[PDB]
């Protein structure tokens, strides 16, 4: 899964 | 931490099959008075080295460090809350020079800088509910990720679930027994769970509430 919120 | 109440609220709404109603009246479940005081507007998972950094909707920032300590910096950019492993809590300021925290403060500022430079603020156009003047800020208790979502559990009992693929989000509060749904078009609506039970809701919200119950079960069992 992703390592950060929406960029 | 109110998790048991959350689970019961979700069990009840989901058992009612709210999307199988013919004449759905979702708008009748809306209660703008139940809008949350706090939600997570940004996050970054650097837990392979430091921990999980996040922003709350009031522009406060926090970090849940790998050593299980938590540091919160207020939106004034000076006031701090520091929560130790056992749950011990201190109220300090950066300007007073807390010698032993300067390292962790520096790390938090680096998290803050990355989030400001790169990340969008979720729910930026929405005014949160005002809390009590003498109430402390909540901290991130725990979090986990699945293939489809991140699950965030705040110390005020709120559970937030952000879905990766379509940017939809749920903010669940067990004190209000309410859910906020932020949809694919960034529309922010707050509902009473008991009223969703009575009036029904769309398939999209119902599906996400079913997933939410599975996630709350996991939070409950991992205690």
């Amino acid at each position: 899964p992703p390592l950060h919120s929406t960029a | 931490c109110h998790l048991s109440d959350m689970l019961q609220q979700l069990h009840s709404v989901n058992a009612s099959k709210p999307s199988e109603r013919g004449l759905v009246r979702q708008e009748e479940a809306e209660d703008p008075a139940c809008i949350p005081i706090f939600w997570v507007s940004k996050w970054v998972d650097y837990s392979d080295k430091y921990g999980l950094g996040y922003q709350l909707c009031d522009n406060s920032v926090g970090v849940l460090f790998n050593d299980s300590t938590r540091l919160i910096l207020y939106n004034d950019g000076d006031s701090l809350q520091y929560i130790e492993r056992d749950g011990t809590e201190s109220y300090l300021t950066v300007s007073s020079h807390p010698n032993s925290l300067m390292k962790k403060i520096t790390l938090l500022k680096y998290f803050r800088n990355y989030m400001s430079e790169h990340l969008l603020k979720a729910g930026a156009n929405i005014t949160p509910r005002e809390g009590d003047e003498l109430a402390r800020l909540p901290y991130l208790r725990t979090w986990f990720r699945t293939r489809s979502a991140i699950i965030l559990h705040l110390s005020n009992g709120s559970v937030q679930i952000n879905f990766f693929q379509d940017h939809t989000k749920l903010i669940l509060c067990p004190l209000m027994a309410a859910v906020t749904y932020i949809d694919e078009k960034r529309d922010f609506r707050t509902y009473r769970l008991s009223l969703l039970e009575e009036y029904g809701c769309c398939k999209e919200l119902a599906s996400r509430l079913r997933y939410a119950r599975t996630m709350v079960d996991k939070l409950l069992s991992s205690r």
